[PDB]
C-alpha cells in the first residue's frame, strides 16, 4: 500500500517537476524506445526520431494523467477509470511493458532531481508507479 | 537451447503424437481466453466474446493451425532456431507489430495444454525439457526484432 | 477481480482436486524445482530428491493454504494474514518466484482433470492463484 | 554482451570517472532500502532500521565497494561477460544460496544511481548501452546455476 510518507514524498517529488512533466515524459519515452526496443510494437505508425513532435505530445498527455493521480493519490482507480477502460479494452497493452516505462521515468527525474532524488523519495516514487500501472491494467480480464 | 540428450529424445518422442492442426487451434484459443489482450491482433474475426465464442471460431482454428505448423517446424531443427524462425521474426516485427511477450505467453499456455492432453506421460522431467523449448523457439521469434 | 464465473469455476475444480491436494503441492514443487531450478536457493539445506519427505512436507502446507483461500475466496487479505507476514518479513522470497510455483500448480492440475481442466477453468485458476500470490507479496514493503 | 563500436565507447568513456567505492556503497544501499526483502542476506550487518542507517553502516559500504569492483573489474571484458564471472557465478550458487534476480535487481538500481550521479550527461543513449551491460553482468552470473 502507499503510505503517509510515500504519498508525502511523492507529491513533493512530482511537485518539483511542475511545468517540465511534459518534457520529463518524452524522454521517458525515448528512453523507453531506445533501451527496450520491443516496445516500439505499440507506437507502429508514429514518428519515432529524436525529437519527434507525436512523441512531444504523446509525452504531454501521460505526465498530465500521472499529474492526476498525483492529486488524487488517495484513490487513484477512480481517478483514473476512463484511463484503465480505454487500455483494457482498445489499446490492450501488454502488463510487462508498464515496468519498462516506470524504471525510464524514474531514471529520468534520477537525472533532473540531484537534490530530491535521495534514498527514500525513489522508494516512494518506485511504489507509485508500481501502484499507477495496477491501476491501468486492473480491467485486463 | 541446451537440452541433455535425454532431454531431445523424450521431445521429440511426445512431438510424434501431436496433431498440429487440432493443438494450434486449442493453444491460440486458450491464449485468446486466458489473456483477452492478445485479442487486439485479431479485430477481423468475429465473436471472441466468450470462450465458446473463441474456442469454436473458424478463425481461431484455421490460424492456429498455421501458428503451431510453423513452431513444428522448430522442433526438427533444435540446434538452429534462430536461423529457422529468422524470417517470421522480421514479419511479427516489421509487419503485424507483435511484442514479443506474446510468444513467452502462448509458449507457457503451449506446455498446460500439452499437459492436459496427456496426462501423467508430461512428467516434471519431460516438462523442463519443453520449457527449455518454448523459450529457446520464444527467444529466436524475437532475435530480429530492432 | 475475481468474477462470479471465476469463483464457481476454483471451487469446482479445487473440490475434483479433493483428497489428492498434497501430493498435487508435492508434485508442483518438484515440477518447479527441475524446470526453474534458481527457485532451490531458497531451500538450501533441504533434501530435494524426488519423494523427499522435505517436499512432501511443503506440499502439504502449500495445499492446506490454497483450499484455506479456496474456502475464503471473497475475502483473501484475512484469510492468508499470517502467511503474509511471515513471507514478507523472515522468509523473503524474490515475488518473480510466485509467478514459476503459479505456472507450475496449473500444469500440475491440468495434468489430472481431463474433463474439468476446460479454457474458461483455465482462465479462472490463472486469475486466481495470481492474487493469491499478490496478496502473499502485499507487505514486502 | 551485443554492444556496438559506439555502445563500448559511451560505457568506458563513463566509467573513467566512477570512484568504485563510493558508487558501489550508493547502489548496494540503494537496493537495501528500495526492495528490502534484499535484506535477507545481511542480518550480521548490524542497524538496517532507516534508509539513513542502512546507508551510513559501515559493513554496509564494505560489502559495496566488494561488490563494485568485481563488477568494475567486468567492463573490461565486454566480448566475455559469461566467462569473466563463472567463478563468482559458482560461488553465488554453491556457496552463497543467492537468487540471481537480486543480480538484476542490483543492475537496474545501479543505472538509477548513475543517472543521479551524472544527471544530463547519462543521455538516451548512454543508458541504452548501460542496459546491455547490467543485463549482460547479471545473466553471467545466473549462468552456472543448477
Ligand atoms: C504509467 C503508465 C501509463 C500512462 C500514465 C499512460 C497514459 C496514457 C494516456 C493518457 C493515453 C491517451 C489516451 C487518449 O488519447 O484518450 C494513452 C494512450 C496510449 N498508451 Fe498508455 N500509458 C501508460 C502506459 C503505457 C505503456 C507502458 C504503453 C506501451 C509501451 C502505452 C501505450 C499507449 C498507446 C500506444 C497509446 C495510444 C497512442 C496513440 O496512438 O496516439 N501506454 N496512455
Ligand atoms: C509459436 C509462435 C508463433 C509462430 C511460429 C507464428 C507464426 C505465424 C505465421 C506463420 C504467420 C503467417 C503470415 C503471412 O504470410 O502473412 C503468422 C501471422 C500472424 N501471427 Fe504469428 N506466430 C506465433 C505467435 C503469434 C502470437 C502469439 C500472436 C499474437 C497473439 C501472433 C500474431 C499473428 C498475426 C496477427 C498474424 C497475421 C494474421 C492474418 O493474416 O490475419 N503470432 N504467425
Ligand atoms: C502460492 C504460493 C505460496 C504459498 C500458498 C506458500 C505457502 C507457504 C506455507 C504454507 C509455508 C509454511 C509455513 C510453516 O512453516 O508453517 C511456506 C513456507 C515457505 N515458503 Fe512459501 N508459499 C508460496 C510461495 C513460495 C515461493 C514461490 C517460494 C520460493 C521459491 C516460497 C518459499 C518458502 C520457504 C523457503 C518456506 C520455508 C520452508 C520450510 O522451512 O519448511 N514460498 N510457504
Ligand atoms: C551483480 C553484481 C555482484 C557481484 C559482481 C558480486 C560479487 C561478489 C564478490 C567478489 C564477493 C566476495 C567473494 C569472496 O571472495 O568470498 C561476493 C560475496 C557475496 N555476495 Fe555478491 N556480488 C554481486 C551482487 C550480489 C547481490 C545483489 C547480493 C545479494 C543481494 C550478493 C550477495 C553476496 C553475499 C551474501 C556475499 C558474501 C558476503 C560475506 O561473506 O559477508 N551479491 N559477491
Amino acid at each position: 500500500v502507499l503510505s503517509p510518507a510515500d504519498k508525502t514524498n511523492v507529491k513533493a517529488a512530482w511537485g518539483k517537476v511542475g511545468a517540465h512533466a511534459g518534457e520529463y515524459g518524452a524522454e521517458a519515452l525515448e528512453r523507453m524506445f531506445l533501451s527496450f526496443p520491443t516496445t516500439k510494437t505499440y507506437f507502429p505508425h508514429f514518428d519515432l526520431s529524436h525529437g519527434s513532435a507525436q512523441v512531444k505530445g504523446h509525452g504531454k498527455k501521460v505526465a498530465d494523467a500521472l499529474t492526476n493521480a498525483v492529486a488524487h493519490v488517495d484513490d487513484m482507480p477512480n481517478a483514473l477509470s476512463a484511463l484503465s477502460d480505454l487500455h483494457a479494452h482498445k489499446l490492450r497493452v501488454d502488463p510487462v511493458n508498464f515496468k519498462l516505462l516506470s524504471h525510464c521515468l524514474l531514471v529520468t527525474l534520477a537525472a533532473h532531481l540531484p537534490a530530491e532524488f535521495t534514498p527514500a523519495v525513489h522508494a516512494s516514487l518506485d511504489k507509485f508507479l508500481a501502484s499507477v500501472s495496477t491501476v491501468l491494467t486492473s480491467k485486463y480480464r | 537451447v541446451h537440452l541433455t540428450p535425454e532431454e531431445k529424445s523424450a521431445v521429440t518422442a511426445l512431438w510424434g503424437k501431436v496433431n498440429v492442426d487440432e493443438v494450434g487451434g486449442e493453444a491460440l484459443g486458450r491464449l485468446l481466453v486466458v489473456y483477452p489482450w492478445t485479442q487486439r491482433f485479431f479485430e477481423s474475426f468475429g465473436d471472441l466474446s466468450t470462450p465458446d465464442a473463441v474456442m469454436g471460431n473458424p478463425k481461431v482454428k484455421a490460424h492456429g493451425k498455421k501458428v503451431l505448423g510453423a513452431f513444428s517446424d522448430g522442433l526438427a531443427h533444435l540446434d538452429n532456431l534462430k536461423g529457422t524462425f529468422a524470417t517470421l521474426s522480421e514479419l511479427h516485427c516489421d509487419k503485424l507489430h507483435v511484442d514479443p511477450e506474446n510468444f513467452r505467453l502462448l509458449g507457457n499456455v503451449l506446455v498446460c495444454v500439452l499437459a492436459h492432453h496427456f496426462g501423467k506421460e508430461f512428467t516434471p522431467p519431460v516438462q523442463a525439457a519443453y520449457q527449455k523449448v518454448v523459450a529457446g523457439v520464444a527467444n529466436a521469434l524475437a532475435h530480429k526484432y530492432h
